[PDB]
């Protein structure tokens, strides 16, 4: 039983919370992460020290 | 150009000509500036469609 704290599996509070439990087989669930993956690093100036973001 | 560089002259007679001048003209070559609009390029789309952004 792999327990997890995932809000997917909680779902109401007090007696209206429900849990829920899957019984998954093999191959059951797939995530195919795309290689998509984008960044950036976006300075900026009129402040007193240099604005940075990512 | 001179105008009238060469005008009709009467030997016998000894009329005064009005003095003339030589003037300057000049030519101009206007500079003209061009650009392009921002062209967006979200690296979203193409990666979506599995392009190089």
């Amino acid at each position: 039983i792999i327990i997890t704290d995932s809000p997917a599996l909680v779902s109401g509070a007090a007696e209206t919370l429900r849990h829920s439990t899957l019984g998954l087989t093999t191959g059951a669930i797939l995530i195919e992460q795309n290689q998509d993956f984008d960044s950036t690093v976006v300075d900026g100036t009129g402040k007193q020290n240099i604005t940075r973001q990512y | 150009k001179i105008q009238g560089l060469v005008r009709p002259r009467d030997p016998y007679s000894n009329a005064d000509v009005a003095a003339k001048d030589l003037r300057q003209l000049v030519d101009n070559t206007i500079k003209v500036a061009s650009g392009t609009p921002p062209i967006n390029i979200p690296p979203s789309m193409l990666r979506w469609i599995q392009k190089n952004p």
